[PDB]
């Protein structure tokens, strides 16, 4: 899963 | 009108600065002068533009749970007003959209948007708002595992936030962008500084949502360097930060629960990883998001009754939704499963699938 860039 | 447009752009700094209480002082302010000017077709759309903006941020800060959302009647309000767009108008519209379809999983629609944005940029004289674009555009990149491209963006929004003061905000959620990146590069001893930056940043503002999300990003390092116990730690106070300060209904909270459900399997607890499944899938479906609910069911397909036939057909959809990078951690997942399993064949046919969607990326 991606990570979180906000 | 130009006093009425001034406000407006003052509006705009507060909200880059994340200075809600100022944001609606300018809000309130505008809409007063709204009421007696009454007579700007062009000023009337940037004030739509820029309350769809202000709702983006609180949206953000304040994730809201029936009723028909803020945010789709200001975008209707906004779709409306199309015809005849020019200057500096236009690479807002083009921008705010963007960042709306970005936030609906509507990748390609937001790269379309960001595009016709980036035409315009020689418009922005505004550093900081430059700065806004290339951080979200490197965001974006950064989702579609364009690294480079990524990179190339992120660097130039990091400069610019950090030769200001007060947009600690964004230069945590560039750090963000820029450790990622290190670990698409499979060097997650690269990526832990820019997070462990980020989440001294992150405490000494006392944000908790950019604390959870410093700690996702951290537990995918050690995920990355096979340190489960240590994932598995960081997905848990992440999830407990999410839920004990308001974002226990932040779609984004599922990222967290995806990995740590995954990061449980991989320690070989079954029946947890089948509880935490099962709670991210029940939340997914609550919150009305498809995409997540589907990578929780390839989890739960691949690792309790291998529904293989399933595995296939969640992966063409999330290629149908131009999300490859996760076509290819989930088929990474079944490949290995089913090489521990020594089920070769089958193995073979999702490191196929890997190698598939990795010549997908690559091919931009």
């Amino acid at each position: 899963r991606r990570g979180h860039t906000a | 009108s130009s006093k009425v447009g001034v406000k407006i752009n003052e509006w705009y700094k507060y909200i880059r600065l994340f200075s809600v209480p100022d944001s609606e002082i300018l809000k309130a302010e505008v809409e007063e002068e709204i009421r007696h000017m009454k007579e700007d077709h062009d000023l009337l759309l940037y004030y739509s533009l820029m309350c769809f903006r202000h709702q983006l941020m609180l949206d953000y800060l304040e994730p809201k749970t029936e009723e028909r959302p803020k945010i789709s009647d200001l975008l209707e309000k906004i779709e409306s007003s199309q015809t005849d767009l020019k200057g500096i108008l236009e690479y807002y519209f083009n921008f705010f959209r963007g960042m709306y379809e970005f936030e609906q999983y509507e990748y390609l629609n937001a790269i379309s948007f960001y595009k016709q944005a980036e035409r315009k940029l020689s418009l922005v004289a505004d550093e900081i708002e430059r700065a806004e674009f290339h951080y979200k555009v490197a965001e974006i990149y950064y989702h579609m595992k364009q690294t480079h491209m990524s990179m190339h963006h992120i660097v130039q929004a990091i400069d610019s936030y950090k030769a200001h003061e007060n947009y600690t905000v964004r230069v945590i959620q560039c750090s963000f962008v820029i450790g990622l990146n290190y670990l698409d590069m499979d060097y997650p001893e690269k990526a832990i500084p820019h997070f462990k930056n980020a989440l001294d940043k992150a405490r000494e503002i006392d944000m908790s949502r950019l604390i959870g999300s410093s700690l996702y990003n951290l537990g995918l390092c050690s995920f990355a360097e096979e340190a489960y116990e240590k994932a598995s730690e960081y997905f848990k106070e992440g999830i407990r930060v999410y839920q004990d300060n308001g974002y226990e209904h932040s779609n984004r909270i599922l990222d967290i629960l995806l990995m740590l459900t995954k990061t449980t399997f991989k320690m070989r607890n079954h029946s947890e990883g089948i509880s935490w499944c099962a709670h991210g899938l029940s939340l997914s479906k609550n919150l009305n998001d498809e995409i997540m609910a589907k990578m929780f069911e390839f989890i739960h397909a691949l690792y309790v009754d291998n529904d293989n036939e399933k595995l296939n057909s969640i992966l063409n959809y999330l290629e149908l939704k131009s999300m490859l990078s996760d076509v290819e951690d989930l088929a990474s997942d079944a490949a290995k499963y089913y090489n521990e399993k020594e089920d070769h064949k089958v193995a073979v046919a999702y490191y196929e699938k890997v190698l598939y969607a990795r010549k997908q990326i690559q091919r931009g």
